[PDB]
Order: structure tokens, then C-alpha cells, then sequence
């Protein structure tokens, strides 16, 4: 796991380091926050020029990415959110979340139930301790 | 001869039509007519049936009855201000008037806030003394009283004003005064004991009228206002009226008692009312002559307050 | 018996519907045919008349007084009137001198109103010019300072009572907003539009409640919010009522007066004790006739008490109604009396209910019960076609008993009875049941009136005569039992001597009778001339002369069974001549008047006058017997608009004119119009007015009343205290304080009564607004440290508490996502982030901000506790302030931990009223104040000019020595020495080393203004408690 993840840190630096435009800038805070980079995705975030349309929600997840280092009080109200994000169609966004705040095996059998097997795989690769990720390998061999 | 029982066309207004036509014109019933009105009268129809079968029996300590609208006259209370040998009630017109209210209280000392204007006059503010009552008393020159709210009482009064005078007395303090009459001649019974509702033979109002007014060989009724509604400071008095009231029947009752047992009617007590009815008329002529430099009308303003008549200056 | 020109006014016109209104002064002017008619209400009789407008007045408005008052600039009177020729007067009442004309275009004047915010300029008038005009003018030189020009037909305005630079336009399409009103500039654009979802009858704002107005119609009263613009509450009637007519709301107390189109008066008080907002009926009126002749044209109420209410008639009735108070939602006693907690709760509508509360919340109480009471009433002339006559003219032999009484006849057999050196009406008598024709007088005290009805299909009409003693109103019949079919009578004539009466028909031949015997002297026989015109001989024997049809004239003479007088016989014709016969000259002078048929012609009364009056069909003229010339002309269309119906003399030098609009004039021998001045009037009783003084003597009256302990003694009269001024100042100042109600006088005769109520009291009475203001905050604020009409000025918490009502109401009636989305914002900066965690939690998976709105929800909920992770925070939030978004991010950094950053950004960038609100609602009262502080500078800017408010502020905050500071500056000595011996009583402030120079500054400018007044004992007082600065003025007074 640990060699995987070096090869992941690695590829995402490179991605990072010849960024060209806002459609690719999306993409790496993206990868960034699933990777668990989180102390240096905050700089990265706060570069959204002010003429651009999603200045606020950017700013908005910047604040939160900062303030959501907690898992004590007030849990609940995310995990319902997030929950109803999925429900709701947008998967990207929800499964970011939840990979945010307290949880990746939640999300794990999310992305599996919507059929994002590949993802959801690296996912479990990169995240989540050695004993929680035996089972998402047993149920994933189960489907191949 | 017979004795006659004079009255008003109230008692007409209030097989019946019969003779009701004939009243309202003719009024000329005999005692012939009167044993067919009687049973054809077989609250002011249940009072006449005991006048009529009073005044033929005993009454002599026998002469024909008649109904008029003669040795003797008498008359019922109240005789409306419309119109009006011996004579039981009101000597002269003033008497049953406006100018005998204004007699008695300046006698007694104690009454009613009162405010007589002439015709003509113009109210422009409504009077101090009246904006604390909750209901005035409206009298008219000719007409009957009555009792209306205060508050819309400027327009009232600035559109009665154009036909002829009109008196203005405060009624109650809260809403509608309580009235009590006391028959007249007083007994030796009621002059005994304390002050209490069933016995107010003992104000101080009556006991100066009783010795001004000779209020001894003549019957009627005295009325007081209450418009703290016990103690005596709370009842004035309002009227004084002479005849045989008749409205009710307990009223009528104890007056026609009063008038078969101190002997109303008998000629050596007779003698003794032409005195008294020829002193009373001279003193209220007197009295009406002296705030005035059928009824002559008013000429100047005169109020009521604190016990004292005055003129009203505006 | 002193006679002094004026006149009387009658019947309003249609015209006339809204010209009413009650000025802070305590007079009630209403417009009348052509005139301005100016009446009290405590007194309820005319005062003074003014005549200058050509046309018919549609709009008259009183002068606001809102502004410190001195020597430069004192109580005066002025008002405003406009036509529907568009000419707008400027008036003086005192002088009855018009001061200021404009005409702009020939349109009537839709609506015209004072504006309230005159710190700066106090001669600014706003009216509205057809067809889409507005143009704001200069009441003192009538100069033009910006024109607006629209796209609507605008029918009304209305001011914001809070902001000066906000107002309200009223079109027929809809409504239209202005946000940039400023007396420098005009306009920018055409502002803000809303479209109603045409029969609108009135809008105007609620002074009781910020940002709200309210919309009248027939059934239904609506309550909107500015900020929402959605309806909060709705006041309806039942099935089986009567529709409104007119809304006038209530500023001390959060109340409405209503009017009804029976007459019926309403007032509704807001619930407060036990979602929308609901008023409660609370005292009712009785309604008065309704017939198609007469109704109720609209009803004003008194603004220094708001305990009162009149109502105009179309009769020219107008009623007075009073409001009393007794010991269905319950009402409670206020615990404070005239400022702080033996007392007179029916000075004010503030004494008598208590204040406004949010109904639901948990000592004494007491219930109060309101009810109307009617105690004036005023009544004018009848409908027009009167009929005039004079009493006999002063001699040498009733000098001891006259008096000039006027008869007026009437079109419904009413007779009317006026004393004309007091212009008050004397007696009113019915007596025929037709239009009267003719009056005649046969002694001073009685006269005949005599009446025709109908005729028939013969042509035969009844007859009516009767006879009238005014002393005691006695009618009896002259005739007598003359029948119901006989010839007209038309005219009857009665000699000087009033001895003998003459009554002529059509065709039945002339009939002498008596007057004292009252019995039928001799009768014509049938073989006698008919009768046109007839006259006695002014000069047991009396002689009259008649002409008949054939122009032939006849002298007879009457011994038991045209105009004449000395030794001059002046004859009418139908061409215009006026022939003047003399009995020893012998010579006829014929002089061609050209014009039109004569009509009546009389001459002047008194021995000598050799001077007469001659009606026409179109005017009336004066001639001279003596020398043939001309002495003043009236024509109408060329000097005079209304027609003339009847003419009399009243004495040797004025004449007495009727016109057909329902008036009667006294003039002079040139019939000019004159310019009635108050100080010549003689009144009846006292009227107590402070404007009708000399700027000398109110300013002195009132330092008299405010220092009562003089000498310690306590008492009302000047005689006590040296006043070293002239007598006829010095009896009027008499004449007004005894004219002071009972229950007013036995106030100021308290030695408990406190020096701060006696302010309040004080300056009640002479109905100012800026003096009632600041004294009302002052004395609140004073006892309240000893121990929602204004919006900044309440404590924190009773502020916060009507706030969160307020948004209460909001988020019920959502209605689309727009509205929800201002709904979040405003409870999350009032910092209930509980609620509004699941409000946005309901957005539609359709719409475009659902991502920011679902992570906004997700970030409150996990930014509630600050700890160490909280600097970036502010840091992104202070950036996104710099970008340009301002709201939306002072939203982020009061969210968090910092309301009073948020504050300092809003007022950097303009944005003062949401700061001062922002630091209301939250923060602790120790860093409130700052933020006030730096709001009050603002104020104080010489480009803001809003000082009143700043010295309100400052009130609020506590800093009593700084208000003395400021008020020393803007000259205001008079203020300022009663706020300093205000603030040692209380215990404000000591007399230390380093506040003694402000003080003794205070006390020496004060007593040097009264020097300067006039009031000796004020001055010498208020010196000596100077000090050292008072040494010169007492060594130079002395």
C-alpha cells in the first residue's frame, strides 16, 4: 500500500507542477483532497481568479476543507448531507465529501454501488487501514 | 250632583272602539254608558278598572258617576304638559309645567343639575356639569320627557332648540337612574323610623317641603333621582305631581287609600283646601313673574347648580 | 357699539372635499367657496377669514415646526393654499397679508406637503404639477430649485418619516420608488417601479413602524414591508359593513383613525396582550343622517395629542370629538406620567394606554377604556337665495339699549339672527315652511316675516304672516284665518313711526293695517289703481306714495280710518334711469345709468346722508343726492367674481352685500376688500394661542412658566415678578394665561410636579417637535441612569426582541426561492444558526446554486466553535470584501466571532444605517458604543446636516456632558441651561474643577438672553449663580 501510494504522491506532483488552465486546476484539488493532501490543497484553492463564476463555492470549500480537520461535534448533519448529495445524482461531489470529513468505506461501497468499481478500488488503495480494505478486495474479486 | 273625573287624551290613546271613537271626539259618557264600560273593560286598562269601582261606594263620611275628559274634580298624575268648585290636583297651568320644577327646587334647595334655555339659543360647547353623565333627561316646552345617550346629545339639541325650549337634566351617573315615588299625605308611620329604601319618610328634602308645600289635604306623588346607582346625601327630588297617578296598580292602591281614610272628600276638610289652593297659586305666579323680567315661555336662561338658581351667562 | 368689516361663510363646494387641515399650532383652517376660515377647537369660533384666491381652493396645509426657536427666528404663523387655476399663497395669518405668489402653468394642484427635515432650510415646499410634474419651491422668495419631469400621471406622495432622502410616488399604474431625494440636486433616474395586481384611495407611510406604509381600499387595509415587499397584515370588514372613506395613522402609539362613508369614527389599537399582524376595535362613534344632500367630506386629527378629532360637513358643520379614559385584548396604565414614574391621564394619548409588547411573553394593571365623546359643534350659513334686513339705525332716544342685530332670511323658513360686532350667531328661529320673501322690523326687539307657497292650478297661493319677539320667540298669525285661496302677497311696507303696515296683492286691492292694535284699518274699493312699488315718508299723520302700471303718480295720506327721504324723490325704471325728483326744487334730472334693470334702491341711514344705493342685475353702484356724481363701482366679471343678490347699509359708513356663493360682506363706501387683522377683534372668550403675541412676550411667558418657584410663593401672575415692559403687553400676557384649562393650571401649582415634567408640559403646550423629542429621550434616559417609535433610540434588549418578530413574520409567508434566500441571510446575521441549518437544506435539485447553498448549510454548522483555525478564515473573508462583494461577506465574518469588524467595513463603505442596526442587535454594550460614536461624527459632518439626530445618539449613549458641549456650540443657551440643572438633580454630573467653566458659561449666556428679552428677575437669578463670568452683567443691570 505504501509503495502505491509513494506512486500516486508522485503522479499528482507531476500533474501539479504543469497545470495550465481552470479546467485542469479542478481536476488536481480534486485529486488532492482524495489523496489526503489537505495542508496544501487550502493554497491551492485560494488561486480562483475573482472574475470566475465559482469564486464562492470556492471559497466556501476552502473555508469548510480548513474547519472540517474535526470528528467529534456536529457529525451528523455532514454524514445527512452527504448521504442525500449521492441520493441526490451528484456523485463526485458527495463521495469527495464523505473521503473528506470521517469516512472512506462508506464511500467505497457507494461508488461500488453505482458500478465505479475501477475508482472505487484505487480509492480503498490509497485510503482506509489494511483491515477494512480486506473486505472491499473480497467483495470487488466477488464481482470480477 | 255628581263628581267628575277629569283627564287627557292619554288615557284614550293607551268592542272597545265603540265608545273609543266617541271619546276621541264627543267624551261625553254618562253613568248610564259607564255600566257597559265597565264590562267591556272587564297595564293602564287593569288601573282603571279599580278608579271607577272606587269612587261610588261610601266616599261620603252617593252621587252619580260621570267620565269627562259637578261638585267635585279631580284629576290623574302625571297630566301631560299638552294640555294641563273643588278641585283634587293642579290649581293653575304652571303648576303641572316646567315653571313648578323649577319651583320646588328652589324651595328644597337640593335637585338635579338643571339648564333651561330659551328658544333660539345656540349650543356651540356642551356644558361642564353634563360630560360626567352617562345619560340626560330631555324635557320639550308642551312635550314628555326622555331619557337619551349623551354622547351624540349636541345635534339633538341644536335641532330641537329651533321649535321651542328645552330643559336639560343630568339622569345617572353610570347608566339609567333609579326612580321611587312616595305617596303624599304622610302618615304618622313613616315619620318614626331610620332612613332605609322602604321607609324615605325621613329626608330632609321632603321635611322642607312639607312645610311650605301643605302637603297634608292633597294626594299624589313625589319622585327622586339616584344616580349613584343607604345614605340619604344620594336621593333628590325630581317632581311633584297632584291627582290619582295612575300607571300602576300598587301606586294606585295605596293613593286611593290614602284618599278614603284621612277623608279627602269630606265638605268640613273641603273647606280648608280653597285656603291652601288659593296660597299656593299666588306664590308660584310670584315666582315665575320674578325670573321672567297659555304658560308664558322663557325669556332669559337659568341653571341649576350647587343648589342656587342663577342666570346661565354662556 | 363698534361695527369692525367682515364676513360669513356658509355651504362648501365639491371642490373643497380635501382642503382641510390641524397644524402642530393648535388651529384647524378648512377651505371654504373661495376662502380660508381658520377655527379652534378648545374655543370652536371663527377666528380669521382671508380673501385673495380667484378660483376655488382645493388643498390648504399648515406649516411644520421643527426647528430651536429665538429672537432671529420666533413663533409665527404660516400656511399654504393653492386653487385650481395652480396659484399657490403663501400665507401670514397674523396680518392676513399673502406673502409669497406662484404660478406655474394653468393646472389644479394635485397635492402639496411641507417637508419635515428643515435643520438647514425651513422654506422648502414640494407640490405636484400636472400632468407629471414635481417641482420642489422656496416658501420665502418663490424661486424654483429643481424640476422632475415622469412618464406616469402621479396622483400623490409621501415622505419617509425616518429617512430624509427616501419617497414615495403614487401613480396609475403603480408605484413608484425614490431613494436620492436631496434639495441640492434633482433626481438621477425614474427609480424603482411595482406593479399592483387602479383603485387605490390612499398610500402613506406608518410612522409607528419603520419601513411599512399602508394601502386603502373600499373593503380591505394592507400592511407591507419595504425590504419584502410582501403584505404582513390585512385588516378587512365584515359582510353586512360599511366601507372605509379614510385612514389617518398615529405616531406616539402604534394606532389607526378611521373613517367610514356613514360618518362613523374607528380607532384600532395594535394586539399587544393575549401569524400575522392583527388590530382591535376599541372605541366607537355614532354615524350621522345620510341623504343625497349631505355627507362627509373627510376628518383631521390634532398631531400634539393625537386625543382628538374633527369632522368637516358639506353643511359647513363641523363636529369635534374627545377621547376619554375609565378605569377584546387587554389594555394596561403606562406606570410613567409626563416623562417619569396627583395625575391627568387625558393630557395625551401616551397617558392614557401603555406601551406596545410582544403579546405572548410573560405588577399593577390596571384596565383603561377609551370612548368618544362629542363636545363642539359649529354651524354656518344655509343654502344660497338669502333674504337681508337691518335693524332700525342708532338714535339719540335707544342709544341705552341698542344693538345691531341682522336678520337673514332663509330658503326653509329659518330665521337667522347675527350680532355683527362679534360675528357670532344670536338666535335661529323656524317659523314658515317655505322660502321666506321679505322682513320687515317694527320695533328693535321684534319684526314680521311673511311667506308664499305654491301655486296651484288656479293660481291662488296660501298666506303666511307671522309675528316674532326675539327675547322670547313667541309666533303668532297678523291676518289670521285669511284661508288657503287668495291673491300672493309680495311685498308689505311698514312707516318710520311703525305705526300704521300696508299689504298689497296681485289684483285683491290694497289693505291698511296697525301694527300695536293689530286689526284691519280700511280697504280699497274695487275701482282702484294696481299696485307696483310703494314707500312712506321718512319725514298721527303719515304720508305714502305709490306708481301704478300707467307710470301716473298718486299722494295719499293716512289719518286713522322708489326711494324717498328729506325732500328728494329718486324713481327706477326697467331701461336704467334715475330720475331725481325734488319736492322745492321742482326739477327733473334724468341720469342714464346705462345699464341693465333696476331692482331695489335704497338710501343711507342717519340724519345729513344725502348718499343712497342702487342695485342692478349685475352689481351694485353709490350715488350722491346732494351733487349728481359717483362714488365707488361693483360690477361683476370686471372687479368682483360672484354675483350680488341682495344689498343693505349696516351703518353710516359700511354697507352690508349678499353673494350667491352663500356669503355675507360688510364694506366701506369703496367696496374694497380689506385686510381683517386679529389684533383689532374683539372676542368673546379667551383663546389661548402663543403665535398671536409679539416674538417678545412668548419667549418671556415661557421662561416665566418653566421657573415657577418665584420668591418661593407659587402663582400665575406677572404682577408678582418685575417685568419692566408696557402695560398692553403686560395685559395680554394676562389675558392668555387665565385663559389656560382648570386641570393645566392645578398641574403648575405643584411643588412635587418636578422641573423635567414642566418641560415636557411646557412645550405641549406651544406644539413644537424638536423641543418634545429631545426632552421625551432625555428624561427617560436621566431617571433610568439615576437608579419603538424611535427605531436606535430603545434599549439593546427591547430592540433585539421586535427584530426577531419582525423576521418571524418574514419567513411564514415564503413564497418563491428569491424570498427564502433574503430569509437565511437575516436569521444567520441575527445569530440564530439553528433554524436556518434545515431552511437550507430544502433547495430543488434543479437549481443552479445548489452547490454553494448545500456546502453554505454545511459550513455553519462546523464553524460554530473559534479556536486556533479561525485566522483564514477572516482572512478570505476580508478578501472577498476587496473584490466588491460587501454583504455577502460581512455575512462570513459576523457569522463566525466578529460582529464589530463587520461593523467598521459597512461604515467605510457608506453603508451607515445597516451598521448602526448590525452593532444594535449584537455586540455587548461596552464596544456599542464606539460604533455610535463614530455614526454621530458622521451626523455631525457640516455636508449631512442632521444634528438633530446626533444629539439623540449621543443621549442614547450616555454622554450627558458631551451633549452640553454641542449645545453650547450651536447657540442653544435655552436648552442648555435646563439640561445642566436637569443633570445636577439627577446626579449626572459634580461641579468640578475641570466642568465648572462650562457651566458658569452656560448660566451667563442664558441670563444674558433674558436681559436682552426683557425679564429682569430671570436675568439678575441666573447671573449670580454664574459667578465670576456674571460679575459685569449684574454690575450693569443693577
Amino acid at each position: 500500500n505504501a509503495y502505491f501510494q509513494k506512486f500516486q504522491l508522485e503522479r499528482v506532483n507531476l500533474q501539479e507542477v504543469k497545470r495550465s488552465t481552470y479546467d485542469h486546476t479542478r481536476k488536481c484539488t480534486d485529486q488532492l483532497l482524495l489523496l489526503g493532501q489537505t495542508d496544501r490543497a487550502v493554497q491551492l484553492l485560494l488561486e480562483t481568479s475573482a472574475d470566475n463564476q465559482h469564486y464562492y463555492c470556492d471559497s466556501l470549500k476552502a473555508c469548510l476543507v480548513t474547519t472540517v480537520t474535526s470528528s467529534g461535534p456536529s457529525q451528523s448533519t455532514i454524514k445527512l448531507v452527504a448521504t442525500n448529495m449521492i441520493a441526490n445524482g451528484k456523485l463526485a461531489e458527495g463521495v469527495q465529501l464523505l473521503c473528506l470529513i470521517d469516512k472512506a468505506a462508506d464511500a467505497c461501497r457507494y461508488l461500488q454501488t453505482y458500478g465505479e468499481w475501477n475508482r472505487a478500488a484505487w480509492l480503498a488503495k490509497v485510503r482506509l487501514n489494511p483491515e477494512e480494505c480486506a473486505d472491499v478486495l473480497r467483495r470487488w474479486v466477488d464481482h470480477l | 250632583k255628581r263628581i267628575a273625573f277629569l283627564f287627557d287624551s292619554t288615557l284614550t290613546a293607551f268592542n272597545l272602539k265603540s265608545h273609543a271613537v266617541t271619546m276621541f271626539e264627543v267624551g261625553k259618557l254618562s253613568d248610564e254608558s259607564l255600566d257597559s264600560f265597565l264590562i267591556e273593560l272587564e297595564d293602564h286598562a287593569l288601573t282603571l278598572r279599580n278608579t271607577i269601582l272606587f269612587l261610588r261606594h261610601n266616599k261620603d263620611l252617593g252621587f252619580p258617576l260621570d267620565l269627562l275628559r259637578y261638585t267635585l274634580l279631580v284629576s290623574m298624575a302625571p297630566l301631560t304638559n299638552e294640555i294641563r268648585p273643588q278641585h283634587i290636583g293642579p290649581a293653575i297651568p304652571e303648576v303641572s309645567s316646567v315653571w313648578f320644577k323649577l319651583y320646588i327646587y328652589h324651595v328644597t334647595g337640593q335637585g338635579p343639575p338643571s339648564l333651561l334655555l330659551s328658544k333660539g339659543t345656540r349650543l356651540r360647547k356642551l356644558p361642564d356639569i353634563f360630560q360626567s353623565y352617562d345619560r340626560l333627561l330631555i324635557t320639550s316646552w308642551g312635550h314628555d320627557p326622555g331619557v337619551v345617550p349623551t354622547s351624540n346629545v349636541l345635534t339633538m339639541l341644536n335641532d330641537a332648540l329651533t321649535h321651542s325650549a328645552v330643559l336639560i337634566q343630568g339622569h345617572g351617573l353610570h347608566g339609567i337612574g333609579e326612580t321611587v315615588h312616595v305617596p303624599f299625605p304622610f302618615d304618622e308611620t313613616e315619620l318614626q323610623g331610620e332612613f332605609t329604601r322602604v321607609n324615605m319618610g325621613v329626608h330632609k328634602a321632603l321635611q322642607i317641603l312639607r312645610n311650605r308645600v301643605d302637603l297634608q289635604h292633597l294626594c299624589g306623588y313625589v319622585t327622586m333621582l339616584n344616580a349613584s346607582s343607604t345614605t340619604e346625601a344620594d336621593w333628590v327630588p325630581l317632581e311633584l305631581c297632584f291627582g290619582i297617578p295612575l300607571f300602576s296598580s300598587e301606586l294606585n292602591r295605596k293613593v286611593c287609600r290614602k284618599i278614603a281614610a284621612h277623608g279627602l272628600c269630606r265638605k268640613e276638610s273641603l273647606q280648608n283646601l280653597l285656603h291652601s289652593s288659593r296660597k299656593l297659586s299666588l306664590q308660584v305666579l310670584n315666582f315665575v313673574h320674578s325670573f321672567q323680567e297659555g304658560v308664558p315661555l322663557p325669556a332669559k336662561n337659568l341653571i341649576f347648580k350647587d343648589g342656587v338658581l342663577s342666570e346661565w351667562s354662556g
